[PDB]
């Protein structure tokens, strides 16, 4: 019944030709990110002062040894499957691995590998397994990996023990920031003509933390079913931002209005009417 | 150009054997590596057998002992030999390569039928 | 191979108000592979010390990046963030409209 952060540690390792390379990373719980890890750097840098969790320093250092071990051996490891296998410079390669916790003890984790911006292979249970359009050449590298145990051991137990452990100390020493509420501020305005005779209506709406927002036109308690939501956008400060618009002719613009809801504003929607 | 032309399906009775082949026609050079998929009637190609211009192989578990792949590179031709024939292998077995050049997707062939009676 | 072209979007953190203060934001997204060049304009002249955030991507693995500056929006200043890419003929320029 306590709201759900999982945590997936991201990895953007890019190879131009056979010397050229670097990896970075970074870290996020629910929509918040937590680490940075950038090439240039020796150590995973936090983010916000509650990142280590409740991990010791020491158990945060051996981490940090093993993802010094991981970056050297992963960078070396590609440039030897690329020799044997015959791959064609350059190589963009990404990582997708992390886990969420749940009420009773139970957990599910993951560890995604992409290969061009394509899924290849995953790590299941044990080892490692190709994914169903794989390419032919990726199952002699499944064939290498799967003969290490030693990194299989190591990747089993990152994801179904030390990764719970961890998002768990990261949801009680964050507590306080995971649950804030920013209320959000909206603005009207008008957009490009669409049509001759018609009107876009926009509603403008920023500033609002957590991301779970409601925004749509309304003629009352009707919802207008021609809104069309954007994507949600990213404001510098962690908050986020939302425009929302109407496409009607010019006549039935008055009389509606654009309806905001939020758990910031504990039941008192925003309601901004038509100019 | 590529090109994977197949051979040596037919039909053969529960427990027999059968040796399916793929000439590629290019250099020993522009093809990497050579490999099996099936797929049976409304159902997914599974990957059966690959093997590298080295000679190393990997097979999937389902027909690991019973299948197994070879390759001759003077002719830059595989071959599968087919083993002890269960009713569950009926499909289509197509033959893939993995072209110099072509690293996110394979190049096909037709496919050969086999059917076990 | 499959390479994605990038999705601009420029927008500000407040209602413009000419003359007072606000955070001029570019979202760039959709985009693969990861090397791209974002700059934000200032009357088609680059803003030097704009900031952006740390190299992500979305579930699809499409890479996504936020560039920032403070700014002060007038009467006649033209702002716009421009973008090149593998995928792009011409670097690509978006306009910020407060619409
Ligand atoms: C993962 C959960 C972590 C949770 C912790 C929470 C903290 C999060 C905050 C920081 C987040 C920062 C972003 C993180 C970025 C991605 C993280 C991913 C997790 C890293 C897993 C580490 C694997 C550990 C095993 C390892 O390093 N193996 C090494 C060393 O092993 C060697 O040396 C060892 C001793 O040093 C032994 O002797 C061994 O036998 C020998 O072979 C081994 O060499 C591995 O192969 C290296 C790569 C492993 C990943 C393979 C991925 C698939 C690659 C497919 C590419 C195909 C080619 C296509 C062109
Ligand atoms: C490997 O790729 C890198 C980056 O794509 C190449 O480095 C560039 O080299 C050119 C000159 O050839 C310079 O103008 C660029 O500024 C360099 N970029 C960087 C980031 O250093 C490098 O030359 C390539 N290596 C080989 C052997 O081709
Ligand atoms: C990313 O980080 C690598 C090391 O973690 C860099 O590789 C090193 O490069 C030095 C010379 O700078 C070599 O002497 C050494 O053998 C090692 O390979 C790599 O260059 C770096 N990449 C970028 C783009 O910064
Ligand atoms: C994960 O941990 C649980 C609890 O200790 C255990 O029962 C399960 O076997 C583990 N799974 C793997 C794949 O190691
Ligand atoms: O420019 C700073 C940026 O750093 C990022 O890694 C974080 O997501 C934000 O704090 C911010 O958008
Ligand atoms: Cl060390």
């Amino acid at each position: 019944m306590q709201r759900l952060f999982p945590l997936r540690c991201l990895q953007i390792s890019s190879f131009a030709n056979s010397s050229w390379t670097r990896t970075d990373g970074l870290a996020w719980l629910g929509e918040l990110q937590t680490h940075s890890w950038s090439n240039d750097s020796d150590t995973v840098r936090s983010l916000k002062p509650w990142s280590q969790g409740t991990f010791s320093d020491q158990q945060w250092e051996t981490l940090q040894h093993i993802f010094r071990v991981y970056r050297s051996s992963f960078t070396r490891d590609v440039k030897e499957f690329a020799k044997m296998l015959r791959l064609s410079y350059p190589l963009e390669l990404q990582v997708s691995a992390g886990c969420e916790v749940h009420p009773g003890n139970a957990s599910n984790n993951f560890f995604h590998v992409a290969f061009q911006g394509k899924d290849i292979l995953s790590f299941q249970g044990t080892s490692w397994e190709p994914t169903q359009e794989a390419p032919l050449w990726v199952n002699l590298a499944i064939q290498v990996l799967n003969q290490d145990k030693w990194t299989r051991e190591t990747v089993q137990w990152l994801l179904n023990g030390t990764c719970p452990q961890f998002v768990s100390g990261l949801l009680e020493s964050g507590k306080s920031e995971l649950k804030k509420q920013v209320k959000p501020k909206a603005w009207l305005s008008r957009g490009p003509s669409p049509g001759p005779g018609r009107l876009l209506l926009v509603c403008h709406v920023s500033g609002f933390y957590p991301k779970p927002v409601w925004v749509k036109w309304m003629r009352g308690e009707q919802e207008q079913q021609g809104t069309q939501p954007g994507d949600i956008l990213p404001n510098a400060d962690e908050t986020w931002y939302l425009r929302a618009t109407l496409d009607v002719v010019a006549g039935e613009a008055a009389g509606l209005s654009c309806r905001v809801k939020h758990s910031s504003l504990e039941g008192q929607d925003i309601v901004l009417y038509w100019g | 150009q590529v090109q994977l032309v197949e051979s040596g399906g037919g039909l053969v009775q529960a427990g027999g054997s059968l040796r399916l082949s793929c000439a590629a026609s290019g250099s020993i050079f522009s093809i990497n590596a050579m490999g099996w998929y099936r797929q049976a009637p409304g159902k997914q190609r599974d990957f059966l057998a690959v093997i590298s211009s080295s000679g190393s192989t990997n097979y999937a578990d389902s027909v690991k002992g019973r299948f197994t792949i070879s390759r001759d590179n003077a002719k830059n031709t595989a071959y599968l030999q087919m083993n002890s024939l269960k009713v569950e292998d009926t499909a289509v077995y197509y033959c893939a390569a993995h072209v110099a050049g072509f690293d996110e997707y394979n190049y096909w062939g037709q496919g050969t039928q086999v059917t076990v009676s | 191979m499959i390479q994605r072209t990038p999705k601009i979007q420029v927008y500000s953190r407040h209602p413009a108000e000419n003359g007072k203060s606000n955070f001029l934001n570019c979202y760039v997204s959709g985009f693969h592979p990861s090397d791209i060049e974002v700059d934000l304009l200032k009357n088609g002249e680059r803003i030097e010390k704009v900031e952006h955030s740390d190299l992500s991507f979305s579930k699809d693995w499409s890479f996504y990046l936020l560039y920032y500056t403070e700014f002060t929006p007038t009467e006649k200043d033209e702002y716009a963030c421009r973008v090149n890419h593998v995928t792009l003929s011409q670097p690509k320029i978006v306009k910020w409209d407060r619409d």
